[PDB]
C-alpha cells in the first residue's frame, strides 16, 4: 500500500501542473492578447493614409 | 506544487489514520480475550507454548 | 517596470505562499502521527536513538 502511494505520487509530481502560475500566466496572456488585437488593428490602417494625398 | 489531480498529503494522514485503526484493533481484542496472545498470529511460538501447556 | 510577460510579485507571492503550505503539511503531519520526530526524514540521530532504545 506504501509503495502504490509513492508511485502515486511520483506520477502525479511527474505529470501535474502547478496551477497557481497558470492563475497569473492566463491573466497576463489575455491581457497581451488584446494589446496584440489594438496592435493589429492600428497596423491594418497604414494604407487608409494614401487616400489623404489625392 | 498545487496539483489538482494529486493529494501526497492526504495519503500520508490516510496512513497514520490506518495505523491508528489497527492499533485500535488491536487493543479491543486484547480487551474482550483477556489474552495478548489469543492465537498463533499473535505470537506463534508462545502460543504452541502454551497450548501444549494448556 | 510595467512588464506584460513577468510578474515579480506573483513570484514572490507564490514562494511565501508554499512556505506557509510546507508549515501547515508539518504540523498536520505531527498532530495526526502524535510525535515531534516520527520518521529519519524529522531528525535523524534522535530517530535512531529513540528506535535503539524503544
Amino acid at each position: 500500500g506504501k509503495l502504490q502511494d509513492s508511485l502515486d505520487a511520483g506520477v502525479g509530481n511527474l505529470v501535474d501542473a502547478d496551477l497557481a502560475k497558470e492563475s497569473a500566466k492566463l491573466q497576463s496572456l489575455q491581457t497581451k492578447q488584446q494589446l496584440g488585437v489594438q496592435a493589429l488593428s492600428i497596423a491594418n490602417q497604414s494604407s487608409s493614409s494614401i487616400l489623404s494625398l489625392f | 506544487l498545487n496539483s489538482i489531480n494529486t493529494n501526497a498529503g492526504a495519503m500520508i494522514a490516510l496512513q497514520n489514520l490506518n495505523g491508528t485503526n489497527s492499533e485500535l484493533t488491536t487493543v479491543q481484542q486484547r480487551i474482550n480475550t483477556g489474552k495478548k496472545i489469543a492465537s498463533a498470529k499473535d505470537n506463534g511460538a508462545i502460543w504452541a507454548t502454551a497450548k501444549n501447556q494448556s
